């Protein structure tokens, strides 16, 4: 709005209906009131499995103390209770609710340290350049993506797997 | 005339298509003269692609999704025929499903082989 | 993600944008971008690399050997590298690489071998070698069977082959640690060679 960076992280502001008029009950949160359609998805009508424990935990009227509160996530549209995962509340403001499954943006390899702040992602003209030679230590160094200047490689499961038992029997000698 | 193969002169042999001097008794093709028509490689992949199908798209690009047991070296594989060869020198200086299961296999016997060097490596420690 | 993602021509996509609910199709097909067809074609045309000096003696001994002898008299020979090739997986595998998988010295004994398997005619191929090599392809061709090199072509070859591969190695596009890998474990072959003076 400002001129600020915006990249996928953040999430988009959330309206004033929402925020404010959002009725009693809803007051932008579901820690408060049953909210049955919190576990319920619009795709397919189906229910919210989380990832750490198998349940969707919804309960029931009678006993509202028995439900756990679950939330989707921003990109895999992955379930997670909020008990599972440390955390208090929802994330609805600020940036998107990044679940700890996927690439982290900056990891620390302390030995003074790299930070790899990931590669953000290019687009689908002519800088995006593939090239997938080798499967056996590349040394890609990462922004990797999975098929069935910035140089990528189109690695597989099997190469990862590959590279992954190398590197861990090379190492458990030390 | 010459002999870019050969490096010499030899009889004189012309092609109907890209006409080039080689030796007669000798093909550019592997396959032996002992016919009708003669085509070089250069000529072949030329009148197969270089004149006007798939010049901007790679035919090597979806070569990977039949072959197996060959990975480090495949670019250069798909140029086998856009090279002429030659005679002897030297410089002075000198001088994708049964594949999966072939991959499974191949990495389950590299499995146990690293099973098998486990061992001797605590063998040969102790 | 994005604001450009469609198999089809492109309209913003992140179905037929611009259009009425009764024209989707979902069936499956090949898929091409080309930048909506060359922007439906310009609008309508406009509303119309050595090796180590370690053991370099083999080369120049043979090269001036293979002039009138060729290196080879009998034409079943005895000598395969079948054999040189099955032993690298039980005795320098096992001993010099770092445990773990061996895929790096197997699979390329197998690319090796499929190398060689189509080699012949292009390369490593002297005037009367050639000749021998046509005469091979002829009395192999009285029972139409492919000609399998592997049971009449020697091992004294694969060190000159070792030798001109590195030249045409970065005649085509290719990043330089594959290369690096590559003479890596060539010097790992003249490692192993250096003391088996036997065979070759």
């Amino acid at each position: 709005s400002r001129g600020q960076y915006s990249d996928e992280n953040d999430k988009i502001p959330l309206t004033d209906r929402q925020l404010f008029n959002t009725s009693y009950g809803q007051s932008i949160t579901k820690l408060d009131s049953y909210n049955p359609d919190t576990h319920i998805d619009s795709n397919s009508g189906k229910f919210l499995i989380c990832y750490k424990c198998n349940q969707t935990r919804l309960g029931s009227w009678s006993h509202p103390e028995n439900s756990r509160l679950i939330m989707t996530c921003d990109y895999c549209q992955t379930p997670w209770h909020l008990d599972c995962v440390p955390r208090a509340s929802f994330k609805n403001l600020g940036s998107k609710w990044k679940c700890p499954l996927h690439s982290p943006t900056k990891v620390y390899k302390k030995i003074n340290y790299k930070v790899w702040k990931k590669q953000r992602l290019i687009n689908k003209k002519n800088q995006l350049y593939y090239e997938p030679l080798q499967k056996i230590g590349y040394q890609n160094n990462g922004n990797i993506q999975i098929i069935p200047d910035f140089k990528i490689t189109q690695i597989d499961e099997n190469s990862i797997k590959y590279d992954f038992f190398d590197k861990i029997y090379k190492s458990k000698m030390v | 005339d010459f002999c870019s193969a050969c490096n010499q002169s030899g009889s004189f042999l012309c092609c109907d298509t890209c006409p080039k001097s080689f030796h007669f008794l000798c093909l550019d093709p592997p396959i032996d003269p002992n016919k009708g028509d003669w085509h070089c490689n250069e000529c072949k992949f030329k009148i197969f692609i270089n004149n006007s199908m798939a010049t901007l798209k790679k035919i090597e690009s979806n070569f990977i999704k039949q072959n197996n047991n060959v990975k480090i070296f495949a670019k250069l594989l798909f140029n086998i025929d856009s090279h002429n060869p030659k005679q002897f020198q030297l410089p002075n200086y000198i001088k994708t499903q049964i594949d999966e299961n072939s991959i499974k296999y191949d990495f389950f016997d590299k499995i146990y082989k690293s099973k098998m060097v486990q061992k001797r490596k605590l063998f040969q420690f102790q | 993600g994005g604001r450009c993602l469609a198999f089809h021509g492109p309209l913003m996509y992140e179905h037929y944008q611009g259009w009425k609910s009764s024209w989707d199709e979902w069936v499956g097909y090949d898929r091409i971008r080309a930048y909506n067809e060359e922007n439906i074609a310009m609008k309508k045309r406009l509303a119309n690399l050595q090796i180590p000096i370690k053991l370099k003696s083999v080369l120049v001994d043979d090269w001036e050997y293979v002039t009138k002898d060729k290196k080879i008299c009998r034409l079943p020979a005895d000598v395969t590298v079948e054999m040189v090739l099955n032993k690298y997986e039980h005795e320098v595998s096992q001993e010099l690489e770092s445990p773990g998988s061996q895929s790096q010295l197997s699979e390329y004994c197998a690319g090796l071998k499929l190398y060689f398997d189509k080699c012949l005619g292009n390369m490593l191929l002297y005037r009367l070698e050639r000749l021998q090599y046509d005469e091979l392809l002829k009395k192999s061709s009285k029972d139409q069977k492919p000609l399998v090199p592997i049971r009449i072509y020697g091992a004294i070859h694969l060190l000159r082959l070792i030798s001109v591969l590195p030249e045409l190695i970065s005649s085509t596009t290719m990043d330089l640690q594959s290369c690096q890998l590559l003479i890596k474990q060539t010097e790992d072959f003249l490692v192993w060679l250096l003391m088996h003076v036997d065979e070759y």
